């Protein structure tokens, strides 16, 4: 409904209707249009029989008060600890769409997602957000997984290293790049002794800030984006090789509370406060190769979980 | 109005300019009032487009800041000293020279057109400055009476009682458009025909 | 000026101050100078200043201008001066003379004469009185013509 | 259109504007006309206007039958020449006739009952006519405020008329002050004063600037610090050199930052922002102070004063306005018009 | 000081002869050589551009030199022909085939003996010349043959005189010559080396604007020679009159270019939109300047928001306020800074002029910088390899007396320009095989 | 016509037997577009863009029609005009001012084809219009002196203005929201501070008013999620490099190592002012502006949380209700007051997360959720109490109230009837066409919900004039009740504005005789 484009005043108001069941149900969003349909089709004869529209529209409300009290009537409890009615119910509003087939494979999937996010105990509302779907070409529907840690698209800057064992995360929200103020500001070179010095100044600065980060035994760098001052210079990348630290350039802002959420990390925002407490720990950080599609990365085994 | 309400000033008028915020707190009437002509721009700006400050400590920035102004004051200060009352200049007068003008009830006027000046140095006998460092007695105009008066909507500014005059002005009264140009190109006919028979009569 | 980009550059309070009284003293010093000589008229082919202006009336100097490259040119001739590419006080040799300069008006128009009593002079100018414009310029092919033979 | 039992036009503009008027002058300015004859009789209802103000119809009614009643006389055999003579004599007899019936009445503050039936005359033959004894009142008193008798003349620069809609036509009434399209900068200062010393100003609450081009050049640590406090500090010397003269309220030109605004109510004190030009030069006159242009010049001698200071807010709408009231003797003063109609 | 107007080929023919059209009828000049004019602000600086012959006549300092005489007839007998020099009208007999080659070893060779002989008599006029000026066309053979022999020469004569050129960009969208990269390729190596900056144009801004932006559905090149004209004016316009800070043209050498070799600018002409939005919409400052950084006023296909700035300069005509101007300076200045220069702040030059351009209420000048030529420069060079591979219509240009040498010489620069102006940028420096094994 | 011609291509001119010809049929056109939208059972209409991309909505304000017509005669825009102001100034009757400005235009043109001329009927109406606002005034009843009856008076209104709108189905439930809301303000007519957030999903019965607060905004990472017993400081102030020094300085070395001093230099900056803002004592803060992820985690370390883009009116409303200060500078913690709050949270309504502030110290200030099932109804729900909420912030300011349900129109329309009868000449005429224009309102009134309102509204003439100055009708079954056992209540104010609006539009209009039309603009984009 969302897609046609329907012109009709009194036609434009159920693509709104069914965006609300959507909302606060998720499903049933065809059924309640074709109820609505039918409401209104049995109106053309009561206006025929003389009926004023007012009388209509209060004796309907009468009858849908009646109706919530049959349907509660018929209703059965359930505990959620229950977990064979939650499997009956979850391929039931799945066996409906082109993947019925493959309904007994992710039918167990769809409730452990759930399960994973929530608390049975004081569980009154769920929040979607904290489980992403990721859509990746190649293969067929049979081979979807469930990944319990984080999944990153954009690949490695570092080159040689593709594989790290009992890995320490760390976030940084800092720039690796030359000193650059908010000032406008601008080096002065007035004798031909000062250009060797610059060079020489440079170099330290950048090499001061990675014998910091490798001092706490960081092993896997993730940056974040920046779009008016470079991130990672040509220089700081050549040392973090030296130094054997596996580099993840250009993660979004709009996804860095998901990330600490996931894995437990803390964000840095001054190499002053780069300590051994903000650092996660994650069992295996290893990007895998898809045969044709493209390249992804992994990171499984959490010491610290959170609830995605 | 009517065409008989037509008149001839001895002496100088000229239509109101463009005035500050500050200009309707200052007196509008004066009996010996000593004119001072300039063509200096008497607000406060950049001194040459072609300048450039480098400093190094805000003790001399805030030195720089009360520089300009100083600078500003000098002059409205040496104009001030000379005892004229009016002011007259080609150039814009800011409205920090007005509000000052104003607190000593002395007369501003500024972007005064070329042609109303040379005729107003005419009859008040004084010269145009472009510096205000040597306002000798001689430099300034003498008027008899000096006023602003209302004539048929707008304001008018009237220069009258020079005894040593050389010029006139007229100020024509018609109904339309159409109606004074007519009126002025019959007049122009009277002024050429009177400097011919002056000549050979 | 330079003729080279050139700046002015301050960098105290008192500097800021003393560039504009420095300028016009400058500028006083160099046309009485000119005075000094004894110039009654100065005649320039280029743009002039409110300052020199301003002083040259102070100094009742007469300051006319016209720039043509050619009109200059006749008028060294006809005084017997020479140019000079620079401000400087004229040499005594290099200043000309001439027995009346006035502004008068002839027909409608304003005009400046420079005229001589002398019979020769360096150049001489026909002026010429009609009705009509193209009246004008047949009675000039005349002339043309009368001058040529 | 002509007599108190005149009818009005209603105008229509290029846009689709729609204005109901009566006034001579104004029916012929929007009227769009293309014979040159029309354009004549426009330029002299403008004449009229200017000069008087009222009789821009009646004279266009007088100058139509003028020529009406010459078409006649064209066809009888008469050059116009001796007609528009023999105009200009009847014109001259009828002048000097008019003022030897003329009754002079009275100019006069302790009478003022001359003047009312004068207004009335004149305002009885508009729309405001249901209310015109009261709008006479208004009308007279506003004048008698700002006219200089000795020079003879009246300035309109210093009558401010105001218009706002809503309410009704009768609750126009006359303020012996200013009201202002603005409010206090701070949502959380006063809304109301009521022994108001007055501190006009006219440079912004910010840290200095000079106006030709310039440059500072931070070469260390302790240049960069010694820049810092100087912010800082520049921030409180105005607020504190406002207050020692004993100023009670803070009007201005220009802009607040963010740190002066608060530090403005932190220390008791309303102020109002981003003021017009003329508006300040009224207030000056109404309040009598003066104006200053640095904190450092700011005196206690030149601040001026006023009764009432007030922010008076109106229905539905977000639009509030500051009014300044019961002053000592004033050369200003506003006209406030109310009306369930823009075209009222 | 003193510049000359040196015109060459097609496009650069035309131009000018509306260049020097756009002139005269503000200074007062007319189609006969007098002056009419009773402003003395006209005649102050009117020798820079012009020659006062005896009797009050004034000629203007132009060469027209072509191959062919179809193009110097149609503007002696044109319009306004009579006013030029009669000698100054150089021509050949044959032609130049749009051939590069031919174009610049076998008839350009011949013809700049006569050409230079030429301008050295028109130098020999003035005091002091300050530096010549160039229009040609970068498609035709004689633009870029003979135009970079011409440049070749004059170097070696002339020292250190400025070198400013006109030269329009060609579009391969519009191909035309099936062999366009050829000629585009050969004449920017040469123009790199040996002038001080270039203003690019191209033909299809040229016919976006009047088409999409205002009407004539069909607009003939007349009309585009009308639009660039208006750009040939103002670059040029501070320098005809005077101003408060005498800006000459070798201090926008230095104010304007920062490095030698990157110095290739593209201009921009606000005040010229639809016809009914040339009435309706309210031509005040702020809409005026903001067509400055529109996508719409642009003259060539270089995306700026994938770009960075280097430097701008604003140019003002008209008799404003002064306040006005630098208020809404100020709030541009700051309102788009976000795509602004990455280490080079304030680089905005104000110039005003008292009387605007003829014929219009409002106009000013802009002049940027880009970091986005380098796309319009990478698509040429892509093309251009693509053909080499094949050697197609190769032999029409070795054949001529070139060694295949230069094709492959020409190349490589180009390859080592585009370098320069994709290291300033920093953020393009942003895979398939399966091997990303131990080190 | 003169055969000299006097205008411009495309100008015309419209005279009298045209003029009030074009004027009336304007007129009468708008009002009666808008009566089926008028009394307890109106039916609503649907306006859908040709021009704003297809934009689309369902109205039964009557002020809202009538600003997105596009009306042209010149006429008809008097009508609009009146409309869009009555809305601004009491916020209710602008269905009925323009109701019976249209109907004394349509009683006008048969007295004018009586050939009475216009300045009669004027001088006519202006004697009818004084007697009938006296008579009105005479009719008020002023309470205020008890709490318990104030508060019956003000369900009362609340009740009256939500019946002809969509709100109907639920009048109980919406009554009590519009009066618990307008008395948290404290007698202050700042209607800004009630914040309506109308977001999709549910029935329409679930929307309730708030306790507390709801701020639709998000918290800075990794910071306490919820706090118990919390002191705010609010404050508008950057935080984003606030190092904007309003001065043109610049920096200028000669190495590298000096640019890495002054570059710690500026994080010293906003470490310092960190520390003094945590001097304060607080454990929420709260800026307008955003906030940088350097200072983000100095709060992140300290525990505290930061709540960033709330804008001026975010920021405003939060200070009436905790009561703090908007503070900056942060240089004297004696002189600045906290908020205080019993616990902030973060809830889930819909899918959104708003933060919940409960338990608050003054709660001046309120927000209101709406739910619904599509954008019409949410869209209409928070127009519709918009009306409500307006016409008891008036009622609170003026404390006199008058019957209604046509109670208060037979009343006036009477007392000019009486009037009509003791003065002589073609006045009277006039007079007693002003009665009838009134007595039309109840009889619309009847028209729309099937009664016989001729047989009503004879029966309310003969009651008023006998004595029985409550009599009036009753919808929910067609008859006539009394008023002060069932309850309609109107607003003095709300009253007295429709009646002095309508009668002057009316006067405006009839006075008018000569309609011309400057040459229009050509249509030439760019
Ligand atoms: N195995 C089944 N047997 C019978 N009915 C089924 C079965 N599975 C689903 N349905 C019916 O399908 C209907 C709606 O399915 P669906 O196509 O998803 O429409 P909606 O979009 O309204 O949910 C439900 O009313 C349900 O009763
Ligand atoms: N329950 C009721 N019984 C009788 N009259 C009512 C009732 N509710 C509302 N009304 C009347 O309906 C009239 C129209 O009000 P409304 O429909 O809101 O349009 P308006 O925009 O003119 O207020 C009011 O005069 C009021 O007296
Ligand atoms: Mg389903
Ligand atoms: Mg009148
Ligand atoms: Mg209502």
């Amino acid at each position: 409904l969302k897609q046609m484009q329907v012109l009709h005043p009194a036609a434009r108001m159920l693509v709104e209707l069914s965006k609300a069941q959507d909302i606060e149900a998720g499903d049933g969003t065809t059924s309640v249009v074709i109820i609505a349909g039918s409401l209104l089709d049995s109106c053309t004869k009561l206006l025929q029989k003389g009926i004023h529209p007012t009388i209509i529209s209060e004796s309907f409300q009468k009858a849908l008060e009646k109706g919530i009290e049959i349907l509660t009537d018929m209703s059965r409890p359930v505990e959620l600890s229950d977990r064979e009615t939650l499997l009956n119910s979850a391929t039931t509003s799945l066996n409906s769409k082109v993947v019925s087939q493959y309904s007994s494979l992710l039918s167990p999937m769809s409730v452990n997602a759930v399960m994973k996010v929530i608390d049975p105990a004081t569980a009154t509302s769920v929040d979607l957000r904290d489980i992403k779907i990721v859509k990746k070409l190649g293969g067929t529907i049979d081979d979807c997984e469930l990944v319990e840690g984080l999944v990153l698209t954009q690949k490695v800057s570092n080159s040689g290293i593709t594989r790290v064992e009992k890995a320490k995360i760390g976030l940084i929200q800092f720039c690796l790049s030359a000193p650059k103020t908010d000032m406008d500001n601008q080096i002065v070179v007035s004798d031909y002794a000062q250009m060797d010095r610059v060079l020489r100044e440079e170099r330290a600065y950048i090499l001061n800030l990675v014998k910091q980060i490798k001092k706490t035994g960081c092993n896997v760098l993730l940056i974040q984006k920046s779009i008016l001052r470079d991130a990672l210079s040509d220089l700081a990348l050549h040392f973090l090789n030296k130094m054997k630290i596996m580099v993840i350039k250009d993660i979004e802002r709009e996804d860095i509370e998901f990330i600490c959420k996931t894995i437990g990390t803390k964000p840095v925002a001054h190499i002053d406060q780069f300590t051994a407490d903000m650092l996660g720990s994650a069992e295996l950080a290893e990007e895998v190769n898809l045969n044709g599609s493209g390249k992804l990365l992994k990171i499984t085994g959490c010491a610290s979980p959170g609830k995605t | 109005g009517a065409l008989e309400d037509s008149q001839l000033v001895a002496g100088v008028a000229f239509k109101k300019t463009f005035s500050y915020a500050g200009f309707e707190m200052q007196p509008k009437k004066y009996h010996n009032p000593k004119i001072a002509l300039l063509n200096v721009e008497l607000e406060l700006k950049a001194e040459k487009d072609n300048a450039e400050i480098r400093v190094h400590t805000v003790e001399d920035y805030q030195a720089i800041v009360d520089a300009e102004w100083n600078i500003l004051y000098d002059k409205l200060e040496k104009i001030h000293h000379s005892g004229a009352k009016v002011v007259l200049s080609k150039l814009p007068i800011g409205d920090v020279a007005t509000q000052y003008f104003a607190d000593r009830d002395m007369f501003c006027a500024g972007r005064v057109p070329e042609e109303d000046l040379k005729r107003t140095m005419m009859a008040c006998g004084g010269s145009i400055q472009t510096s205000v460092n040597a306002l000798s007695a001689d430099v300034l105009g003498r008027c008899q009476v000096f006023e602003e008066t209302q004539i048929g909507g707008e304001r008018y500014n009237f220069f009258t009682g020079c005894p040593k005059a050389k010029t006139c002005t007229f100020i024509l009264r018609g109904g339309a458009e159409q109606f004074m140009e007519e009126t002025e190109r019959s007049l122009h006919d009277a002024i050429m025909i009177v400097r011919r028979a002056i000549k050979n009569d | 000026i330079t003729e080279t980009k050139g700046t002015v550059l301050i960098k105290t309070a008192e500097e800021l101050m003393n560039f504009s009284k420095g300028e016009e003293n400058l500028m006083d010093a160099q046309v009485k100078a000119i005075a000094d000589t004894g110039a009654n008229v100065v005649v320039t082919g280029g743009k002039v200043a409110d300052m020199a202006l301003h002083y040259a009336n102070k100094y009742n100097i007469m300051l006319v201008r016209l720039n043509s490259k050619w009109d200059l040119r006749r008028l060294c001739k006809t005084v017997g001066a020479t140019a000079l590419p620079r401000l400087t006080p004229p040499v005594l040799e290099e200043m000309g003379h001439c027995d009346s300069v006035y502004l008068s008006e002839v027909g409608d128009t304003q005009v400046v004469v420079f005229k001589h009593e002398k019979e020769d002079g360096a150049i001489s100018t026909i002026v010429l009185r009609g009705s009509t414009d193209n009246l004008m310029d047949d009675i000039e092919r005349a002339v043309d013509d009368g001058v040529n033979t | 259109s002509l007599g108190p039992n005149g009818l009005d036009k209603m105008m229509v503009d290029k846009d689709g504007d729609v204005t109901v008027t009566n006034d001579g002058a104004t029916i012929l300015s929007m009227m769009d006309v293309d014979h040159q004859i029309a354009k004549l009789m426009v330029e002299l209802s403008k004449s009229q206007d200017d000069e008087i103000g009222d009789g821009t119809t009646g004279v266009v009614v007088l100058a139509g039958a003028l020529l009406e009643e010459a078409e006649q006389l064209l066809d009888r055999g008469i050059h116009p020449i001796r007609i528009a003579d023999g105009y200009e004599q009847a014109a001259r007899v009828a002048i000097e006739h008019l003022d030897k019936i003329s009754d002079s009445v009275l100019v006069d503050i302790k009478d003022t009952e001359p003047l009312i039936q004068t207004a009335k005359t004149t305002l009885g033959s508009k729309v405001v006519n249901s209310c015109h004894r009261q709008m006479a009142e208004i009308a007279v008193n506003a004048v008698l405020t700002v006219a200089d008798m000795e020079r003879r003349d009246v300035d309109f620069e210093l009558i401010k008329v105001e218009g706002k809609v809503g309410g009704r036509l009768e609750d126009t009434k006359l303020i012996k002050g200013v009201i202002v399209d603005k409010d206090f900068s701070h949502p959380q200062m006063p809304k109301k004063v009521e022994d108001a010393k007055i501190a006009i100003l006219t440079c912004p609450f910010e840290p200095p600037k000079p106006k030709t081009k310039h440059k500072l050049d931070v070469t260390s640590v302790e240049d960069y610090k010694a820049l810092q406090k100087y912010e800082k500090e520049k921030f409180e010397e105005m607020i504190q050199q406002i207050k020692e003269t004993g100023a009670n309220l803070a009007i201005c030109q220009w802009g607040f930052d963010d740190e002066a605004n608060h530090l403005l109510l932190q220390n008791n004190l309303p102020a109002v922002r981003w003021v017009g030009g003329p508006e300040i030069e009224l207030i000056a006159i109404a309040t009598g102070g003066r104006i200053v242009p640095r904190f450092s010049e700011l005196t206690a001698e030149k601040l001026g004063f006023a009764g009432l200071v007030q922010e008076i807010s109106f229905g539905t709408t977000k639009d509030k306005m500051l009014v300044i009231e019961q002053c000592k003797n004033s050369r200003a003063v506003t006209i406030f018009i109310r009306g369930g109609n823009k075209m009222i | 000081r003193e510049i000359v107007h040196i015109q060459a080929g097609q496009c650069g023919n035309q131009i000018g002869a509306k260049f020097w059209e756009v002139i005269s009828d503000e200074h007062g000049i007319d189609p006969t050589g007098t002056y009419h004019g009773d402003s003395d602000l006209q005649l102050d600086r009117i020798s820079v551009y012009y020659n006062e012959a005896t009797g009050g006549k004034y000629v203007p300092r132009a060469i027209l030199v072509d191959l062919e005489p179809g193009t110097m007839d149609s503007v002696r007998s044109g319009p306004f022909g009579q006013i030029f020099r009669p000698d100054n009208f150089v021509f050949g007999q044959s032609g130049a085939g749009n051939n590069w080659a031919k174009g610049h070893y076998t008839e350009g060779a011949e013809l700049v003996d006569s050409v230079l002989d030429v301008v050295r008599k028109e130098a020999e006029s003035c005091d002091c010349l300050q530096g010549f000026q160039l229009t040609h066309s970068l498609g035709g053979g004689t633009g870029s043959g003979m135009g970079t022999l011409l440049i070749s020469k004059i170097r070696e004569e002339y020292p250190d005189r400025i070198m400013n050129t006109f030269s329009v960009v060609p579009s391969p969208k519009v191909s035309d010559t099936v062999v366009e990269p050829y000629n585009a390729t050969l004449s920017v190596h040469q123009l790199v080396e040996n002038t001080d900056e270039t203003y690019c144009i191209d033909n299809e801004a040229l016919y976006d604007i009047c088409f999409r932006t205002l009407k004539l559905t069909t607009p003939t090149y007349g009309d585009l020679n009308h639009l660039v004209s208006a750009t040939m004016s103002g670059v040029t316009t501070c320098l005809r009159f005077p101003g408060q800070l005498n800006a000459d043209l070798r201090k926008l050498a230095v104010n304007m270019v920062p490095f030698p070799r990157l110095h290739f600018f593209m201009p921009g002409f606000a005040p010229l939109t639809s016809r009914g939005s040339q009435q309706y919409r309210a031509l005040t400052v702020p809409e005026l300047t903001q067509q400055v950084f529109d996508a719409k006023n642009m003259m060539a296909a270089c995306d700026p928001r994938h770009g960075r700035y280097l430097t701008v300069a604003a140019v003002f005509r008209g008799r404003m306020s002064m306040k006005e101007v630098d208020e809404q300076m100020l709030n541009v200045q700051n309102k788009n800074s976000s795509y602004f220069v990455e280490w080079i702040p304030n680089n905005v030059k104000t110039a005003v002029c008292d009387i605007p351009p003829r014929g219009l209420k409002m106009a000013v000048t802009f002049i940027g910088n880009s970091t986005a030529i380098q796309e319009l420069f990478k698509r040429i060079s892509e093309q251009f390899t693509a053909m080499f591979r094949r050697k197609a219509f190769l032999h029409w240009y070795t054949g001529e007396g070139m060694d295949e040498m230069e094709f492959t010489e020409a190349e490589s620069n180009m390859n080592d320009l585009v370098s320069e102006y994709q290291q300033y940028q920093d953020a393009t420096a942003e895979f398939g095989e399966e091997a990303e094994e131990e080190a | 016509l003169a055969p000299v011609n006097i205008f411009k291509a495309g100008a015309d001119e419209e005279r009298a037997e045209t003029a009030r010809l074009t004027s009336f049929i304007g007129a009468i056109a708008i009002g009666d577009l808008v009566k089926s939208t008028l009394g307890p059972k109106g039916m609503d209409k649907i306006l859908l863009s040709s021009g704003r991309d297809a934009s689309l909505m369902v109205t039964n304000d009557g002020a809202t029609i009538l600003k997105n017509i596009g009306v042209d005669n010149p006429a008809a825009k008097v009508l609009v005009d009146m409309s869009r102001v009555q809305d601004d100034e009491v916020g209710d009757g602008t269905t009925s001012v323009t109701v019976l400005a249209a109907e004394l235009l349509r009683e006008a043109e048969s007295l004018i084809a009586k050939k009475i001329h216009p300045q009669t009927i004027i001088a006519g109406w202006r004697e009818a219009t004084k007697a009938a606002r006296e008579a009105l005034l005479s009719s008020a009843v002023d309470h205020g002196s008890d709490e318990v009856k104030f508060r019956q008076d003000l369900m009362n209104i609340a009740g009256t203005t939500l019946s002809s709108k969509l709100l109907t189905h639920h009048k109980d439930h919406f009554t009590k929201l519009a009066v618990e809301a307008v008395l948290r303000l404290k007698g202050s007519g700042n209607l800004e501070a009630i914040h309506i957030i109308k977001k999709l999903g549910g029935s329409l019965a679930d929307s309730y008013l708030d306790e507390g607060f709801l701020l639709d905004k998000k918290i800075g990472v990794n910071q306490p999620k919820r706090i118990e017993n919390a002191k705010i400081l609010i404050a508008n102030t950057g935080m984003d490099t606030d190092k904007i020094k309003i001065f043109g300085s610049r920096v200028r070395v000669d190495s590298t190592a000096k640019v890495a001093e002054i570059e710690h230099a500026e994080k010293e900056k906003m470490k310092e002012k960190v520390e003094r803002i945590l001097k304060h004592g607080i454990n929420c803060f709260i800026n307008r502006q955003l906030i940088y992820n350097y200072p983000e985690q100095l709060f992140g370390a300290a525990g505290v949380m930061a709540i960033e883009h709330a804008d001026f009116a975010g920021v405003e409303r939060l200070a009436l209700v905790t009561g703090g200060e908007i503070a900056s500078t942060f240089d004297h913690p004696e002189l600045v007051k906290l908020g205080s709050c019993k616990l902030i949270e973060e809830v889930m309504i819909g899918e959104d997360k708003l933060i919940h502030f409960s338990g608050v110290a003054l709660g001046e200030a309120c927000t209101i959720v709406l739910r619904g099932a599509t954008q019409q109804i949410l869209d209409e729900a928070e127009r519709s109490l918009h009306d409500a909420l307006c016409v008891l912030a008036q009622t609170v300011k003026d404390s006199r109230t008058v019957y209604g349900g046509g109670c208060s129109e037979m009343l006036m329309a009477h007392a000019v009837t009486q009037l009509a009868n003791r003065t002589p000449g073609k006045e009277a005429v006039a007079m007693e066409s002003y009665a009838k224009a009134l007595r039309m309102l109840p009889t619309i009134i009847a028209d729309n919900a099937g009664y016989d309102s001729a047989d009503l509204v004879a029966q309310l003439r003969a009651a008023h004039s006998e004595g029985n100055t409550t009599a009036g009708l009753d919808m929910r079954e067609g008859t006539i009740g009394d008023m002060a056992i069932l309850g309609i209540t109107e607003s003095f104010q709300v009253k007295r504005q429709v009646l002095l609006s309508a009668a002057e539009a009316a006067e405006v209009i009839l006075r008018v005789d000569n309609i011309i039309k400057a040459a229009p603009r050509k249509r030439v984009p760019d």
